[PDB]
């Protein structure tokens, strides 16, 4: 749930890098 | 009589049949006494008995919904003098909403010094028109006996005699077994026994022996050792304006009940202390006090009720509360202001505090001095605080001015939908109830829901006022989420007042005085703003913005609320003088009158006006004849709430969709005459000519120092009155008589022009002959120097002459005789 | 800047990944 | 033919798009299909694409973040129907954030079997009003075209076709510019039709190639078999998703493939209903020695474990996976955003289950008005409970106001409390019934009864007017009382009356609305006693101030305080339509009277202020008048009436010139209740040819020079002849005049001259009528003798 | 033209910036 | 009241007075 973690708090790059592999 | 019983403190009678035999051993009542809300007791439960064991009460009386009472002699068959020092409703007697009662018990009560009588809101009560209010107290033009069912004398009343003294209504009476004491009206409040005269003469209410001052239960002048002297001599001091008592006695009076206490002040041994004086118990005298001081206040029996909007219980200055409090104010639709009307001068509540039906206020700023709670007296259910019906409450108190602490008490936070739980936890930590392990009844399934406490203010980034429009832009604002934004809500109305409210003028669909405009969210930038679409020039307006955003199921608000600004539109060119009229007042002078313009556009400096003379063409001379919340309806009412509900559901619908997708998609790692009229509606001119037309320009100006700005021009063409006599024939009428029937006539042009001259009427006649008229045209006259008679008849003819113009009409000049011969 | 969600989340993720194909298994 | 291409399973594209090459071989895409997040394209990769394959689809289609797509023919030009078996968030297709679509390329889409249509964030599109969605959709649930600009006709929708009108549009129909919208009979859209419009065989769907032939259709409506869209498939070729025939070989093979794990998330393919399917419905046991579905031996409860013991439903995509189960192993949550009346499609999806091993929570109900979908739930075991130890939760219930019946359907909560909060549409009746049945009983457990039953009626009793009496300004009413077991709780009544032109009135009970739907309410006082059995207790009220000849809807509710009885909510009365009596049909307004000629007067008027009832005639009184025409001194030297039936004008004839008029106007609604007379006056112009001097003028010449004239006044004077302009004159000077007054004319029958000098005199006279005018009579000569 | 949206309807500030330079 | 002619031009110059406008 990327929208449940990045639309609740500003996601960092690790949390964005996560859904690329 | 003679006060044969013991002095007791205040008391009350409520819900039982065992408490109806208490006052039978008390003769002086010091404190409050009330009978209210008896629903557990039934009609036949009550008993009837008469006892002469009560002569005085020192506080207000209140009857309220007493079911099953058949007479008022059961508990007050001897009460003669009633007065109080602590007020409730500001009245001394308060019969509010009583029913199932058909007769009173106060045929001895005729002394009323403090307080008035309030007979209102009384259903199924008889004997309210068999009482002489001029006898019990002062006349009825000072007592509100209205809003009842005895204003039309309902019910039949039998008074013995129809013993009863000389006087629905037949005679005066209070009970079927006892008659009212009646005497002349001039007594007024002096009371009387049944003698048809005031008891002694200047007693008050009633006296034991008529014609003796010694026995006056109360008189009109302070009673001292057997007299009713005007004032008390030292060392005695006044006492409720009915007694003289000295210091040692002023003390021993209150010391005997050890209730109410009295203290010497102003030569007044009454139960009061001036503003801000606490007691010292060595004598129970009034002693100075600084800071917050509750001074005198009655709180006996560990509790006090508040069932009025004004009373002398919380306005005395009693800040510290040592008792309990319960609010049951009847009527109205806002207990916010009802509560405020009683505790407006008290900023520190050391007692049982609660609030209901919160409305018109979103934060408490009237309890900014409360910093401690004693709790010595036990509260109902050991709870010192309750919360309920708080649906307009948005904020609690600050923690650097309040500093509250609780040493006894419990918290109950129920039904607080608008308040956020942060303030609730703040209550829990500052008050420190949870810090003492005391049991608290908390209900958060009903709290912290549909709440909002985020009030962030926004500012107008740019403003540009005009004289008929106002441009406004505000800084771009984004809530924690960019998607969560449904636009802005600019709210405005005209307001020259420096004090206006936003609640009246909206929240309805039939009227709207507070016009509302919406604005598209800003570019993701761009400053979101608003531009007026025409407004009255020279007007002041109130404007403010509130951000509208999508709300979640959790009902959390990230809104923002800009403040109100006062922007005033500018002026414009004046309007034309309403109703301009130019009418002649003389033949040489015409006048002009008008009314101020329709739109003044601020202060007026002068009126621009011009005038010129209009002449007459010469051709005229050469021609011959020979729901709603505000006044009116709206034009901007808002959309229906169901529509909002649905658009909101669709918004959140697309949102849920977007999230569902984001989830399933991603997976982590494995010149002209002129005049100036300065502020006047009149105009006068002179030096004009009889029967002459004049045209007059007219305008209105409001500023002339840096520019010439004035209303558009107007014109009126009027002509001064005509001079009718100015057309009489003048000039020597010379005759040239011949013997051949030829007479050369010579009359001169009328004195004044009088405008166009149509012709000259020559009436040459004879007496015994037909009359011969001649129309002398312009050409004829101008060429003949008058006229000539071609052919005539013999005899002395006569020719009346009258020139014809149209300025009114001339008169026939003297008939000029010419003897024609042939 | 606001929370990374909706199209903003995708634009912020494309700055990181999206040039070597989006991860899905 | 029908299916020339290969079959391709569903696929997703979040990588380069060369993958679409597969659409050149396989004419179908089994299951879903998704193209999304294509951030590395420009318009050089979408101007070289065209696929001759893709004729059928079964699930939703995803279009997202596509760069350089200018038409919808760059992916598939020949698609004709989507089975819509599964719906992606209730939408059979979604186009989200399209930055390059400017027109529509596809031209063969004739029918969507299932789903809704959502269009959004396309502000440069064209051709969205010529697609005739009605003829294209037979599963119309909700059309969603928002966040666009083509709604404003960015292009005008003009294109070079039938150009019919079924949408209230007039722009010529076309898919792209030239390709035309296919129009066929409404009975030939469930039976298919060709590209020309020829109807097709009953065994086909959408488009066809030849009319009335299954052999050359496009979409086999029933099934596809050996090249022909046959009605049914012989059992050996089991039915397959009702679109084809499948041999046992395929089924058994898939069964064996799953039976050995070399497949993930697979289900061994068995045959139920003579239809191969990966699993048997609830009530059937798996036959792994026959590869079939067999009746259950003994009881067969299907405890299908949900995802971590919880399953939220907010789309049909989540409700269509609860088949073949009997116990919900886990908790459930329901929420509905938008839409309305969707429960109809959830009864079957929820009527298989009979037990729930978790909680059940409901928020933002927006499509459920009553609970009828479950009729089998009788035991909530609650293996997974809510936070707070609850077995049920309700929140923000606006559309839901009812529950199931409780005399045929029962339930017993074994554990967990009953959370009933912020539900003002839910009658307390059901709340108490289930609180007693389910138990842990009476009184709210944690239930906010204060917020239940607030915006919807919950009254279980009614009232009926015992007496009625109408007037034209009053309406006396009396209805039957309603009493709670407590007699001090009666808070009086609430009389709700509104105006009704025609019956379009329904009872209001707390609905969300504001404006002109509010009823005129008046309070009926509450009893001031505990009730008296010595007389009646019937409530009543005398309305007064009613408008004459108007009908009003009237009913009355009861205000009661909750009592020990659990059915005490008040009582509602029925809407009576009471018309008021008529009065005179209003005083007549605006009397108008204007002459059309010297003999024709015209009378017209505007309709009366308020004709109560119906006008059957306009009674009009009339009379003649006379203009003032008399004066002597001046220096010179019952009455007729008429009626008109529904008319606003009345012509009168037979009136002469120079005559006044008196007019009275009344309006009668009956043949008397008639309005009061109106007062207006008018006159008719005079005649200028009736006042000319008539007859001769005698020049009586004697030797005494006395020409005694003789003349007479006109044949019909107007006003009065105030004078006589006898203008004779001795030649040699201007015209001479003489003031022949009334008395002189009457006495001398004209005028008598005296002392006339010799000479020929010419005399011409004009009648000096006060009204009208005469003419200069013959200027005859007479030579007064010397 | 612009008369369709402003002289015959309500034009807000955002749909007023499409006719500027 | 709508914004056309004088109304329109004034509103235009207000919202856009620092970069021009066109009618």
């Amino acid at each position: 749930g990327i929208v449940e973690q990045c639309c609740t708090s500003i996601c960092s790059l690790y949390q964005l890098e996560n859904y690329c592999n | 009589h003679l006060y044969p019983g013991e002095v007791c403190p205040g008391m009350d009678i409520r819900n039982n049949l065992t408490r109806l035999h208490e006052l039978e051993n008390c003769s002086v009542i010091e404190g409050h006494l009330q009978i209210l809300l008896m629903f557990k007791t039934r009609p036949e439960d009550f008993r009837d008995l008469s006892f002469p064991k009560l002569i005085m009460i020192t506080d207000y009386l209140l009857l309220f919904r007493v079911y099953g009472l058949e007479s008022l002699k059961d508990l007050f068959p001897n009460l003669t003098v009633i007065r109080g020092s602590r007020l409730f409703f500001n009245y001394a007697l308060v019969i509010f909403e009583m029913v199932h009662l058909k007769e009173l018990g106060l045929y001895n009560l005729m002394n009323i010094t403090r307080g008035s009588v309030r007979i209102e809101k009384n259903n199924e009560l008889c004997y309210l028109a068999t009482i002489d209010w001029s006898r019990i107290l002062d006349s009825v033009e000072d007592n509100y006996i209205v809003l009842n069912k005895d204003d039309n004398e309902e019910c039949g009343d039998i008074c013995p005699g129809t013993n009863c003294p000389a006087t629905q209504f037949v005679e005066r009476c209070w009970t079927h077994s006892h008659c009212q004491k009646v005497c002349p009206t001039i007594c007024k409040s002096h009371g009387c026994t049944a003698e048809g005269l005031c008891c002694h003469s200047e007693c008050l209410g009633n006296c034991s022996q008529p014609d003796d001052p010694t026995k006056c239960v109360a008189c009109r002048n302070f009673y001292l050792d057997g007299r009713c002297v005007e004032t008390c001599p030292p060392p005695y001091y006044h006492f409720q304006d009915w007694r003289c008592v000295n210091f040692s006695f002023c003390q021993d009076l209150h010391h005997k009940c050890k209730c109410h206490q009295y203290v010497i002040h102003n030569n007044k041994c009454i139960p009061e202390c001036p503003s801000g004086y606490t007691m010292n118990s060595s004598n129970l005298l009034c002693t100075p006090c600084l800071g917050p001081c509750p001074k005198v206040c009655h709180l006996l029996e560990g509790e006090k009720t508040i069932d009025s909007v004004t009373s002398a219980q919380e306005l005395r200055g009693c800040t510290v509360i040592n008792g309990s409090l319960i609010i049951n104010i009847r009527g109205g639709n806002n207990l916010a202001a009802e509560l405020e009307a009683n505790l407006g001068l008290i900023e520190e509540i050391s007692g049982y505090l609660k609030i209901r039906r919160s409305y018109a206020l979103v934060s408490l700023s009237f309890f900014r001095k409360l910093r401690l709670i004693r709790g010595e007296t036990l509260e109902i259910g050991n709870y010192s605080f309750y919360a309920l019906d708080n649906q307009n409450l948005r904020q609690l108190w600050d923690w650097s001015k309040h500093n509250l602490t609780i040493t006894q008490g419990k918290l109950f936070f129920h039904y607080n939908p608008k308040l956020c739980l942060s303030e609730i936890h703040k209550m829990e930590e500052v008050s420190g109830t949870k810090g003492r392990q005391e049991r608290n009844d908390i209900a958060l399934k009903t709290n912290g829901d549909q709440a909002s406490c985020e009030n962030e203010l926004l500012k107008f980034s740019y403003i540009r006022t005009s004289f008929d429009k106002i441009l406004l832009r505000w800084e771009p604002y984004w809530p924690p989420d960019f998607r969560d934004l449904l636009g802005f809500m600019l709210f405005y109305k005209e307001a020259p007042y420096q004090n206006v409210t936003e609640f009246d003028g909206q929240d309805a669909c039939g009227s709207n005085s507070w016009t509302v405009v919406d604005i598209d969210p800003p570019l993701r930038q761009n400053h979101p703003g608003w531009l007026m679409r025409g407004l009255k020039p020279w007007t002041q307006y109130a404007i403010f913005v509130k951000t509208l955003v999508t709300f979640s199921d959790e009902r959390r608000t990230y809104g923002a609320k800009s403040d109100i600004i006062y922007v005033q539109t500018d002026a414009t060119n004046p309007s034309v003088p309403l109703d301009p009229i130019s009418v002649s007042n003389s033949s040489s002078q015409i006048i002009l009158k008008w009314k101020p313009p329709s739109d003044p556009n601020g202060n007026i400096t002068h009126y621009l006006v011009f005038w010129e003379r209009q002449a007459e063409d010469s051709e005229l001379f050469e021609l011959d004849y020979c729901y709603e919340d505000s006044a009116g309806e709206c034009c901007s009412c808002p959309k229906t709430d169901s529509q909002i509900l649905k658009e909101l559901e669709e918004s959140s619908f697309r949102k849920t969709f977007e999230d569902y997708l984001h989830n399933v998609v991603f997976v982590p790692r494995p010149h002209r005459p002129f005049e100036k009229v300065v502020n006047k509606e009149s105009l006068v001119i002179s030096g004009l000519r009889h029967f002459t037309g004049y045209r007059i320009e007219l305008q209105a100006c409001n500023q002339d120092t840096p520019e010439e700005r004035c209303s558009v021009a107007a014109y009126v063409s009027a002509r001064t009155m005509p001079e009718a006599k100015a057309d009489d024939i003048v000039g020597p009428v010379t005759h040239e008589i011949f013997e051949n029937n030829v007479v050369h006539l010579m009359w001169q042009e009328p004195k004044e022009p009088n405008g166009l001259i149509v012709l000259y009427e020559v009436s040459y006649r004879r007496y015994g002959d037909e009359e011969l008229h001649l129309c002398v045209s312009r050409k004829h006259f101008a060429l003949e120097r008058g006229c000539r008679l071609r052919g005539l008849s013999p005899g002395n003819y006569s020719v009346r002459i009258r020139a014809t113009s149209l300025a009114g009409n001339g008169s026939w000049t003297e008939p000029t005789y010419f003897y024609v011969t042939d | 800047n606001q929370h990374l969600c909706g199209s903003h989340l995708v634009e912020a993720l494309y700055l990181v990944c999206g040039e070597r194909g989006f991860f899905y298994t």
